[PDB]
RNA sequence: CUCCGCCGGCACCUUAUGAGAAAUCAAAGUCUUUGGGUUCCGGGGGGAGUAUGGUCGCAAGGCUGAAACUUAAAGGAAUUGA
């Protein structure tokens, strides 16, 4: 990361699963990165999602649902 | 919930799956206490009679034997 | 002259990337050669294995030739390719598009103190293929890549300038110890270090992102 | 047999690898708790409940996943306050992070404390 | 070892599915049809080709068959398939269930739900 | 008083047979299985599958393009409970079996890079869900109390097994999108009919 | 090379076996070790059914089976065909 | 006899997210990001479990056990063929 200089140096900080905090690498194939969009009221949709990141490793589990499950009992 | 089925050493506090039992008999109205494992046999000090009997696990009360957990 | 036929190819064709930090952030697979040609176009290409496989059938031995290809900059993208075909010219053809086909990213630390251009890789790290394995163990600056002379290839195209190699298992097989070594440097990204903690607000996706295209 | 801060160990790495949320470890120790501080004061384990009913104890720690190893070097070794140096590299994935944590006379403590402080001890384990 | 190969079935399924209702079930018709709607080079294949849409013809001309699009029954087996009742047959007056779907039920609150009734 | 969509939509599943699952369960779904009848047979927790519903619906609209959707089933009961739902969303429906390759051959005459996959069985359809863990494609299927739930994304619990079961679920999801994307404006008043989901045996 | 997960036979638990002899050479194999079917035939084949239940003196009479239980080796269970050699994947189902 | 659940056995079936040279293994996993404890034991193939020395045994034998010299392969797993 950050250079002692004030620059920072590496390529892409990558993305982080959700569920295991698990960094997804770049062949990490099996990742997903849902969206899940939000209903406010007549109308039920706008162009405002949350955004999750799922892991070829979480996915393979099979744990991949419950954590989306826990993940999107999040309130805002 | 499940912590009634989960082992005795694996819950998360450990305690016993036994208690103490107050029966009364038919043939004398007092009371007398036991041991929910009981590993012997037990005579009502009046009457004289059977309460239980040892087995492997619980005793095996004899009949008409009311007894209240406690 | 291309024709993408990828949906990614498109949104490369018409040109609306710039660096391969959007694919490789978003997790993409890379179908078509062409992509990378035109997004790294720095990129040296280099054969330096070429082996006889041979099957034999009745009449007697078809032998067909494997070319094991590096390709890549000298900043952080490095790439394999192994590919078996009957003449040399179409097995280097063949890995040559497969090694622009597994370009991948290289990060690199530095040792001590974190003054100018990295250098080395950033931890100790393991690559492992078959019997064969390879540590990187960050090395003090301008101690120069000390490593069998595949390893050395690899990390010369890969950018990185110092490091120290220690290795096990047959060696002598070429190919799982090239592959090895590529192993040990793909996962690079690999390692949960503490300046990753910050957590990472997300980017759409290119699929996302540049949806009405499509 | 039993040799704990191992049984608790490899207990969190088996359940951090695979990615769950509370480990319980079955005995406890001064030592376990004060490693356990050592990886919370440095970030690298949120909080943990310690079951002390009336038995050798017990505990329950709450992982955030970043976390990517700890080990215990049982056979622990005597260690002076210069060759701090040469596990660090010995041991860590590199001259940046990870902890050694040693047990000195001040307590249960990692190797940068160790130095400033300018005691030795005997290495229990460490993490990165 | 009259088995008739890849290029003349394909051929079959092709024209039969390009034209219909300008091909009949007389075989001789059929030679001459084809003919005139396809170039070939080989009278033998040309038989060869008629003597199989002919039976194609036999087959279809009752039942339905593979791959081959035709329009007439396309269009009918889809004006049958967008078939709905007068009334919505999946009626909800009256759901008999069981006590622990009752309990999901009384777990969910419903407690009450009309027309859900005990077994 | 009036009743809410939970209750009509609920009153719509108990009726179409939804709540039973399977004699047995897996572990990555006994999250929903809520009880069992004392025939062995659990029952699924329909306020859970309605929750994820909800979820699915969200997981859906928030793509831009629906034609870049793909909804898949291989039992011979879904056909044309799919079809319907593409035809209604907008989605794009590959109905019967599944070509290997549909995904990842980039050279196959049949190629699609989905952003979101729909599975009517996560055991029929195991070759869509492989394929999808090598491309990069969210995957939402309908999974029974026997499901292997690997490499899926959004499960719903719910039986997918009976003459009913399969068109009321892709009922339920195409109403959920609609109302989601407003197409069908506020008012529980939605003109398609259910019996139209449920296959037409010939 | 393992050929077997239970080595050819169904041995757990135990460290011996008492053995059998084949029935058609008399080789000792261990009695979960060899191929044991229980066969049960009739006197007659459908041939000569009739043809003694209407010699059969008492109306009513049905015929007896023969019930035995034979042992065979493996050498002898091959060569009878009686098994075959099964592919590597076919080779591991029970039924 | 049926249903459910705890221990404790011998096992068995699917799966890698694991390991490995692989066959295969849910324990042969938690190892180059290498340390829970403990015992025994192997260092290319032969010669050789041989010569000798010791020692137990009535005897066959057992336990302990080399060197000279010979050699560039011996061997493992899987693949195509024949
Ligand atoms: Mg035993
Ligand atoms: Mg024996
Ligand atoms: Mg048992
Ligand atoms: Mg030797
Ligand atoms: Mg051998
Ligand atoms: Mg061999
Ligand atoms: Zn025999």
């Amino acid at each position: 990361m950050q250079n002692e200089v004030g620059d920072m140096v590496d390529l892409y900080v990558p993305r982080k699963c959700s569920a295991t905090n698990r960094i997804i690498t770049a062949k990490d194939h099996a990742s997903v990165q849902i969206n899940i969009g939000h209903v406010d009221e007549n109308g039920l949709y706008d162009g405002r999602f949350t955004t999750f990141a799922l892991s070829g490793f979480v996915r393979a589990q099979g744990d991949a649902d419950g954590s989306l499950d826990r993940l999107w009992q999040k309130r805002k | 919930e499940l912590e009634k089925l989960k082992h005795k050493k694996k819950r998360l506090v450990q305690s016993p799956n036994s208690f103490f039992m107050d029966v009364k008999c038919q043939g004398c109205f007092n009371i007398t206490t036991v041991f929910s494992h009981s590993q012997t046999v037990v005579v009502c000090p009046g009457c004289q009679t059977v309460l239980c009997q040892p087995t492997g696990g619980k005793a095996r009360l004899t009949e008409g034997c009311s007894f209240r957990r406690k | 002259k291309w024709v993408p036929v990828t949906k990614l190819g498109r949104l490369v064709k018409e040109g609306r990337f710039t660096k391969m930090e959007e694919i490789y952030l978003h997790s993409l697979p890379v179908k078509e050669h062409q992509i990378v040609e035109t997004l790294c176009p720095g990129l040296k290409d280099e054969v330096m294995k070429i082996t006889p496989v041979q099957k034999q059938t009745r009449a007697g031995q078809r032998t067909r030739f494997k070319a094991f290809v590096v390709v890549g900059d000298s900043n952080g993208h490095v790439g394999l390719g192994v590919k078996c075909a009957k003449e040399v010219a179409t097995a280097i053809r063949g890995a040559i598009i497969l090694a622009k086909l597994s370009i991948v990213p290289v990060r690199r630390g530095y040792w001590g103190n974190k003054i100018g251009l990295p250098h080395t890789v950033p931890c100790k790290v393991t690559g492992k293929c078959g019997s064969v394995t390879v540590r990187m163990v960050p090395a003090p600056r301008g101690s120069g890549i000390v490593a069998a002379r595949v390893p050395k290839k690899v990390l010369q195209f890969a950018g990185i300038d110092d490091v120290f190699t220690s290795s096990r298992g047959s060696t002598k097989t070429l190919g799982n110890f090239v592959k090895a070594t590529f192993d040990c440097l793909m996962k690079t990204y690999g390692f949960l270090t503490p300046d990753f903690w910050r957590e990472t607000t997300f980017t759409k996706a290119p699929y996302q992102e540049f949806t009405d295209i499509l | 047999g039993r040799r704990i801060l191992n049984d608790a160990l490899r207990t969190m790495v088996n359940a951090e690898r695979r990615g769950k949320a509370t480990a319980q470890l079955q005995p406890i120790s001064g030592v376990m708790i004060s490693f356990l501080n050592i990886m919370k004061h440095r970030g690298y384990i949120k909080n943990f409940e310690v079951f002390d009913p009336h038995r050798v104890g017990k505990i329950t720690v709450e992982l955030q996943g970043r976390i990517k190893d700890c080990k215990a070097l049982t056979y622990r070794q005597d260690l002076r306050a210069t060759e701090i140096e040469k596990y660090r590299t010995r041991m860590l994935p590199t001259r940046q992070w990870g902890y050694v944590v040693v047990t000195t006379p001040n307590g249960v403590l990692d190797h940068e404390e160790a130095i400033r402080q300018n005691v030795g001890g005997q290495v229990l384990g460490y993490f990165h | 070892g009259r088995v008739r190969t890849k290029t003349v079935k394909k051929t079959s399924r092709q024209v039969i599915e390009k034209y219909y209702s300008r091909m009949t079930l007389d075989f001789h018709t059929n030679k001459k049809v084809l003919e005139e709607v396809s170039i070939l080079q080989s009278k033998r294949l040309r038989n060869k080709v008629a003597g199989f849409t002919t039976h194609l013809m036999r087959r279809i001309q009752r039942g339905p068959v593979r791959g081959i699009s035709l329009k007439l029954q396309e269009e009918e087996r889809e004006r049958r398939m967008d078939f709905v009742p007068e009334k919505s047959a999946l009626e909800v007056d009256e759901i008999r269930v069981d006590k622990e779907t009752m309990d999901m039920l009384a777990f969910l609150g419903m407690a009450d739900l009309p027309g859900v009734e005990r077994a | 008083r009036a009743l809410s969509q939970k209750e009509q939509d609920i009153q719509m599943m108990l009726a179409a047979d939804v709540h039973l699952g399977t004699k047995n369960c897996d572990f990555q779904m006994e999250r929903y299985a809520y009880k069992r009848r004392s025939d062995g047979i659990y029952i699924i927790n329909l306020g859970k599958t309605w929750e994820k519903l909800q979820l699915a619906a969200r997981v859906i609209v928030a793509i831009e393009n629906p034609q870049d959707i793909i909804v898949q089933s291989a039992r011979p009961y879904g056909q044309r409970a799919v079809l319907k739902f593409a035809q209604h969303t907008g989605a794009n429906a590959i109905a019967g079996r599944h070509t290997p390759g549909t995904f990842t051959n980039q050279m196959q005459t049949s190629f699609s890079e989905p952003r979101l996959l729909i599975l009517t069985d996560p055991r029929t359809d195991h070759q869509p869900i492989k394929e999808s863990a090598l491309g990069n494609i969210p995957t939402i299927a309908f999974c029974d109390t026997d499901s292997p739930m690997r490499y899926v994304d959004i499960g719903i619990p719910a039986n997918n097994k009976g003459r009913n079961s399969i068109g009321c679920l892709y009922w339920l999801l195409a109403r959920m999108v609609l109302q989601m994307r407003g197409t069908i404006l506020p008012g529980h008043k939605w003109d398609v009919m259910v019996d139209l989901f449920f296959y037409r045996d010939p | 090379t393992f050929k077997r997960r239970n080595g050819g036979r169904n041995k757990h638990g135990r460290g011996h076996v008492k053995y059998i002899r084949c029935s058609n050479c008399a080789k000792c194999c261990p009695k979960d070790k060899a191929i044991k079917r229980f066969l049960v035939r009739n006197i007659v084949e459908q041939a000569a059914v009739r043809d003694v239940q209407e010699a059969c003196v008492h109306d009513g009479y049905v015929l007896p089976k023969l019930y035995a239980k034979v042992h065979h080796c493996v050498s002898c269970a091959i060569h009878a065909h009686i098994v075959r050699v099964r592919s590597r994947e076919n080779r591991r189902n029970r039924e």
